[PDB]
RNA sequence: GAGUUAAAUUAUAACUAAGCUGUAAAAAGCCCUAGUUAAAAUAAAAUAACCCACGAAAGUGACUCUAAUAAUCCUGACACACGAUAGCUAGGACCCAAACUGGGAUUAGAUACCCCACUAUGCCUAGCCCUAAACCCAAAUAGUUACAUAACAAAACUAU
């Protein structure tokens, strides 16, 4: 008879889960600019999750997309393409101190 | 589209470039392929020097061809382009639009795992 | 004073000339700093050698030539021979990792030679020849 | 006699909802040279540093404004059966209470 | 629905009749797929240059 | 060998100093892990050792990054005790 | 052993009406010429069960599963 | 299965230099060498990977395409199929690493650790051999958190 007892309902304050940078977006091996932002400009290495910040699905796709462009002849391997050196920075690594 | 042809051609003038595409598209049709469209990516400096047919190439034009073809004729198309000398590096991949972008919900946070050791006094 | 670490790309036109010549016209100083020897060679923009110097040629012998001081002396001697042919600025390329990397870099500076750009070209195989086995010292 | 269930429904704590980003006023009950122990009505007491402006009027019993972030700081570390509490609360100073 | 869109898409397919026209048209209309991404997830199109 | 020269792993000096520029180059290589990679490629390690090395590097990285969080989490509990001699 | 005809519409694009009125280009795109081995198995399985099984709509029956294994 | 090659290395050519490799320190070896520039074949697959996926296991992480991962979803051998690495038989490849062997050094001796050279072989095609700390030392299928700490470790237990 007591209406003050709590009801068995889900949490109404569940904030939506965080979206990665490339969530709901289609990666490709033809757009060099998108792939080049995740490559160290001085060396040409590929950043990991702790630097890129992407989720578990788009990190593998970027890795496969980049390597496809390495062999098919669309982007340099040992360095970042200088034409896309002024693109906005998305990684969290800083070299200059 | 079903197949995509990552075609890179040696840099040359307008007439022979059109001729090279004309016979390349003819070769695809002879193997039983219905080409959808031709996309031009312009001429760009190659990322690195590529050796093909006893030549060192630094500049070339990029072209993209998408078509529907039987699975058994992919080897014939690749072999034919290998003997052609006006193409520097041909490659065939499945068209990316064939696969659908899988729906995503978010980055699910993984809680730290417990109960990995006994509760005895260390 | 906006200064960019990245080198001036040859495709573009950067108004940054040293001694009246462009970036690519400046000669090159190749430095091979091995674990037992350091070899220094300066070549022109057309890859024509100008002067050569190494720890062995400067009187150091055996284990002595692998020390930093031996590489430091080689840089002074190499710069002195290079400056005789009339070169002021040079782009230094470092090959390999060794004890003589720092000494050779500052050896050229104190030898009357000025450097403007540093490049590391250590041979890094990507999977390549199988190296030698371990040493159970 | 009022049932305990009704008390929780109308209690200010329940009406607050999530503790993150909530403007809650509190009263200072202890003063150190640079630390202000503030009770905002929660289970524990938050600690804040005296601001450089109007710092001389922050005395015992003074009311201030706070922005609660976590009601009770508590985390889990590997190898710990039970979480290690801090016995404090996290909050920031927005100024003094405007009487 | 799937066969209906292929019915319309069949009109623009390249045949031997219009082999020359499509080649000539392609060589005069370059296009690129390049586009950058920002921290917040907004798409930046380099075509604005 | 096929790529353009004087683009990758290259820095330029400023104001005429070379010691500062060289240290900047070393930080770039150390961050990208090339310095340790060259050290491990002087000799060859069997694949048995490679997995044993990555099972110790990963364990250290978990323990170090977990102890570090507790240090920062408990860092605020270092003020002078207000109840001394209570 | 069975040999499905090449110029046949695949399993999905058969019961939809208005196919024979379409030009040869679209019919070519839907035939087995532009279909991989996976689509070929569907045609073989569909035809095989319609010749030996009594009730094709029943899948949990033992006879239906034996036909499916025989195709593989 | 089929096709393909980025980074390194080597045959080889040009130029300069007289020395080059090597160690805690040396000797031997090389001087047909070393540095730079240009460059096949063979072999091996940086960063991604702080990810933990696929396969029955042993295993697999350079790229592309084709074929493709049993069972309407229990247990089961001495039967059928498979099984890293080393080893054998025949043909082909050989950058580089390298048991054996020779030389140098160390030592009372060193047919060992250290240094230099090179072979089997590691590789491709066809066949055989069927062994591992083949170990996550924890058998398969369903479950329970009740009862209850030999020790140690990766908590305890029930049913077929
Ligand atoms: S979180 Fe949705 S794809 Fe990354
Ligand atoms: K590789
Ligand atoms: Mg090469
Ligand atoms: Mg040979
Ligand atoms: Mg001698
Ligand atoms: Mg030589
Ligand atoms: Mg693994
Ligand atoms: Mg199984
Ligand atoms: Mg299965
Ligand atoms: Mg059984
Ligand atoms: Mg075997
Ligand atoms: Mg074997
Ligand atoms: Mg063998
Ligand atoms: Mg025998
Ligand atoms: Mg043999
Ligand atoms: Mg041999
Ligand atoms: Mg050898
Ligand atoms: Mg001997
Ligand atoms: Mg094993
Ligand atoms: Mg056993
Ligand atoms: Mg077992
Ligand atoms: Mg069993
Ligand atoms: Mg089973
Ligand atoms: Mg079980």
């Amino acid at each position: 008879s007591n209406e003050d007892l709590p009801v068995p309902m889900e949490n109404p304050y569940k904030e939506p889960l965080k979206k990665c940078i490339l969530c709901e977006k289609h990666v490709d091996y033809k757009n060099v600019q998108l792939l080049s932002q995740f490559i160290s400009p001085f060396t040409g290495c590929i950043y990991g999750r702790h630097i890129t910040g992407l989720c578990g699905k788009k990190q593998k796709e970027i890795t496969k997309a980049i390597k496809r462009a390495q062999i098919l002849g669309f982007m340099p391997v040992t360095y970042k393409d200088p034409a896309y050196l002024k693109d906005p920075k998305v990684c969290n690594i800083k070299y200059r101190e | 589209p079903r197949y995509e042809l990552a075609l890179i051609l040696k840099a040359m003038q307008r007439p022979e470039t059109a001729a090279a595409l004309k016979r390349t598209l003819e070769a695809l049709m002879d193997r039983g392929a219905v080409v959808r469209n031709l996309e031009n990516l312009g001429e760009r400096m190659l990322p690195y020097k590529i050796s093909a047919h006893n030549q060192r190439h630094s500049r070339g034009g990029y072209f993209l061809v998408d078509f529907y073809a039987p699975a058994t004729t992919v080897e014939s198309m690749m072999e034919h382009l290998s003997r052609d000398i006006d193409v520097i590096r041909p490659n065939i991949v499945k068209h990316p639009l064939t696969q659908e972008v899988k729906e995503c919900e978010g980055i699910v946070p993984v809680p730290l795992e417990e109960k990995l050791y006994s509760t005895k006094k260390r | 004073s906006s200064f960019s670490i990245y080198p001036p790309i040859p495709g573009q036109e950067n108004s940054l000339r040293w001694a009246g010549k462009k970036f690519e016209e400046i000669p090159i100083a190749h430095i091979k700093a091995s674990y037992n020897n350091t070899q220094i060679q300066v070549v022109s923009a057309a890859h024509q050698p100008l002067a050569h110097a190494s720890c062995g040629t400067e009187g150091f012998r055996n284990a002595k030539k692998g020390t930093g001081i031996a590489a430091q002396t080689a840089g002074i001697a190499a710069a002195a021979k290079a400056t005789g042919k009339g070169v002021t600025h040079v782009r230094v390329v470092v090959k390999g990792l060794g004890p003589g990397r720092l000494s050779a870099i500052k050896g050229l500076t104190m030898g009357g030679l000025e450097v403007i750009s540093i490049t590391d070209n250590t041979p890094i195989p990507h999977x390549g020849c199988r190296p030698r086995k371990a040493r159970r010292l | 006699v009022e049932s305990f269930a009704s008390m929780l429904r109308h209690s200010p704590l329940t009406q607050m909802g999530p503790a993150k980003n909530k403007l809650v006023i509190g009263q200072i009950f202890h003063i150190v040279e640079d630390d202000l122990y503030i009770d905002f009505g929660g289970k524990f007491h938050c600690v804040c540093k005296r601001p450089e402006v109007d710092g001389e009027k922050y005395q015992k019993g003074t009311r201030v404004r706070l922005r609660l972030l976590d009601l009770e700081l508590t985390s889990r570390f590997l190898g710990a059966t039970t979480d290690t509490t801090i016995l404090e609360a996290d909050a920031v100073l927005l100024g003094l209470q405007e009487s | 629905q799937e066969v209906l869109q292929l019915q319309e898409e069949a009109k623009t397919f390249i045949t031997r009749e219009n082999l020359e026209a499509r080649v000539e048209e392609a060589l005069d209309s370059p296009k690129s797929y390049n586009w950058a991404i920002t921290r917040e997830g907004l798409v930046v199109r380099p075509q604005q240059k | 060998a096929n790529h353009l020269k004087f683009i990758a792993r290259t820095v330029m000096v400023q104001e005429g100093n070379v010691e500062g520029a060289y240290r900047t180059l070393n930080r770039i290589l150390t961050m990208d892990g090339l310095i340790e990679d060259i050290k491990r490629r002087r000799y060859y390690e069997k694949p048995c050792r490679r997995r044993q090395r990555e099972s110790y590097e990963t364990c250290r990285r978990i323990y170090n990054m977990e102890m570090a969080r507790k240090i920062n989490f408990l860092m605020r509990k270092n003020r002078a005790d207000p109840w001394q001699g209570c | 052993q069975d040999d499905p005809p090449p110029s046949m519409l695949l399993l999905d694009y058969q019961n939809v009406p208005g196919i024979h009125k379409v030009d040869d280009v679209v019919k070519r795109l839907l035939s087995l010429e532009m279909a991989n081995q996976k689509e070929k198995l569907k045609i073989k399985k569909m035809q095989l069960m319609n010749k030996v099984l009594e009730n094709p709509e029943d899948t949990s029956s033992l006879e239906a599963r034996i036909v499916a294994l025989t195709v593989k």
